[PDB]
């Protein structure tokens, strides 16, 4: 213990506080460790270096305790979730002011994901649907939430939500990377994938793949792309004649002459 | 039973160089109280030590003598010493403290020295 102090001692002259800080796992000074980490706004790097066999949760509470002491209830909420209090530390992220209310809300999403408990978790989704603060939050939060309690079914039915709402406003990549995100985790996972979220993804990564095939010159493949998305139309309500045109186009070009001339009739429609 | 050997002629606080010379297992619970050098040897050396009793006693199931149930040890240890640059400390002798005496009051050769209780001098 003694001879590893005068190495601390050596770094303490040299000034490397991150190098002295190890010194005090390792001659065991724990409290020297958790005052100079104050000091020096460290913190984490000393909750990091505590991973060591020779510490404690009264270790990560004592640290919980100095932020609570500072009021700094983001830090405090990181440290009571270290220390396995959910409780508090989902009430620190509920008290944090609405300058870190993103933050606060996620790491709020973790206490809950990680506590599984009923009361924080309704507790959460009543502040989600505004039942203590008069506001709704975005439907990303509450998408965020299902997935962190792994309730991946209903994570699903809001990512159909906002991809729905992607593929109105023409924001197709948009759409196909939030279901693409819910699709590889439903995959990853062993459950149910929605056969519209399926349906979906599959007829906006056609679209893409449009853009790529007609870019490497496969008019082939760009126009079988193109008669997938012409005969699922309706779910590109933003692009409708653009696509049908290039349909037409590139099915001419890839010598599908019939099925260019049954998109060419259903543009000669008054709608289009 | 250990010797420690450090140095701190450079400031230090060192780990301890360790022998393990000292077979006798029967100083574990003794504590030295006295100590003394022959004014005319100057590698001669004795300490007396005491057998300390732990802080709160208990008693056997027999009403014997609470730790005086078995036979006889020294109330009282006196321990002299050869110390030397080239052997390091060799035990010279080993005895009890004389049923006569309350404690080492000194030494030097041929005598250590006691102090007398004066319940015994009148007989």
């Amino acid at each position: 213990l003694d001879g590893a102090k005068m190495v601390a001692r050596f770094f303490l002259q040299l000034g490397d506080y991150g190098s002295a800080i190890q010194f005090l796992v390792m001659s065991k000074c724990n409290n020297e460790a958790f005052t100079l980490a104050q000091q020096h706004n460290k913190m984490e790097i000393y909750a990091d270096i505590i991973g060591s066999e020779d510490t404690t949760n009264e270790d990560y509470q004592s640290i919980a305790l100095y932020f609570e002491g500072e009021k700094r209830y983001l830090q405090a909420g990181k440290f009571f979730l270290l220390c396995g209090q959910y409780s508090r530390a989902l009430k620190h992220f509920l008290k944090c002011p609405s300058s870190e209310d993103n933050v606060a809300i996620e790491m709020a999403i973790e206490t809950v994901g990680q506590a599984k408990d009923e009361l924080l978790t309704n507790q959460l989704i009543d502040h989600l649907l505004g039942e203590n603060d008069g506001m709704p939050k975005d439907a990303k939060y509450l998408f965020r939430l299902y997935m962190a309690l792994k309730q991946y079914r209903e994570a699903a039915q809001t990512a159909i939500i906002i991809a729905r709402e992607e593929q109105s406003a023409g924001n197709y990549r948009n759409a196909h990377d939030v279901l693409f995100s819910m699709y590889a985790e439903l995959k990853s996972q062993k459950i149910k994938i929605p056969s519209e979220m399926a349906t979906n993804l599959m007829i906006l990564h056609s679209y893409i793949l449009v853009k790529i095939h007609v870019k490497n010159g496969d008019h082939m493949k760009g126009a079988r792309m193109l008669i997938r998305v012409a005969n699922n139309i309706s779910k590109f309500p933003s692009h409708i004649v653009p696509i049908l045109t290039s349909t037409v186009i590139e099915c001419h070009r890839a010598g599908l002459k019939n099925s260019a001339f049954s998109f060419a009739a259903m543009l000669m429609r008054p709608e289009y | 039973g250990q010797i420690d050997r450090r140095e701190t002629l450079s400031f230090n606080e060192q780990e301890t160089n360790k022998s393990h010379l000292f077979v006798d297992e029967g100083l574990k619970n003794y504590v030295p109280v006295n100590h003394f050098w022959d004014q005319s040897e100057p590698r001669l050396f004795v300490c007396e030590a005491v057998q300390e009793t732990p802080r709160s006693q208990p008693q056997s199931a027999n009403g014997q003598p609470q730790d005086g149930r078995a036979g006889p040890a020294a109330d009282v240890l006196i321990l002299s010493f050869f110390i030397s640059e080239e052997h390091g400390f060799l035990l010279h002798e080993s005895f009890p403290r004389p049923a006569t005496s309350h404690s080492l009051l000194g030494m030097e050769v041929p005598y250590y020295y006691f102090t007398r209780k004066p319940e015994e001098a009148d007989r």
